[PDB]
Order: structure tokens, then C-alpha cells, then sequence
């Protein structure tokens, strides 16, 4: 029996960055939410593999 | 947290897209092209016009 634990991440941007990000082609909201999903999933591997 | 930054207001930097923060710009836009106007001609009917 083991109590669960927590992993938390937060990035934050500024409106000016998001405004000009659109002009370069990136979908500024969708791109950023991909970053956290990519990093968090990636950071679990560094946990699971080092847990083995 | 990943400031947008800005161009240093240097025509050298602005054209190339060199920024200060993150997400360096692909490049400027294209607002259009201005070319010199065509001077108008004084009608030759003032003097003799005899097609050879």
C-alpha cells in the first residue's frame, strides 16, 4: 500500500509573445499546451526509468 | 517566464529577425511596393507631325 504523489508544472507567457507567435504560424494556445504535455510525459520517463 | 522580447529597432536586426527574447521572427511582412510615377508627355500637335 502506497499513497500517491504529485508532479506539477507551469510555464507562463506574455500576451505580446502570444500575439506575435500567431504571426509566425504557430497556434499559440495549442502550441503551449503541447509543451507541458510533452515535458510532463517526458519527465515521467526520467522517473519510471530511474525508478527501475 | 519566456518574455516575448522585441527587435532592438535596428534595421540590421529587424530585417534578419534577430530578437531579444524568444521565438525569433521568420521575417518582416510585405506591405507593398512603391515605384516612381511616369511623367506625362506634351502632345506633339503643337508642332508639325508629318509621318514619313
Amino acid at each position: 500500500q502506497t499513497a500517491v504523489k504529485s508532479r506539477k508544472l507551469k510555464t507562463g507567457i506574455t500576451v505580446e509573445l502570444a500575439q506575435d507567435l500567431e504571426a509566425n504560424g504557430f497556434d499559440a494556445p495549442n502550441f503551449l499546451e503541447d509543451l507541458l504535455a510533452t515535458e510532463m510525459a517526458d519527465e515521467i520517463n526520467k522517473d519510471i526509468l530511474q525508478s527501475l | 517566464a519566456e518574455i516575448g522580447g522585441d527587435h532592438g529597432y535596428n534595421a540590421t536586426n529587424i530585417a534578419a529577425g534577430q530578437t531579444s527574447g524568444a521565438v525569433t521572427q521568420i521575417g518582416p511582412a510585405v506591405m507593398g511596393m512603391v515605384r516612381r510615377a511616369i511623367p506625362n508627355l506634351i502632345a506633339f500637335d503643337i508642332c508639325g507631325v508629318q509621318p514619313m
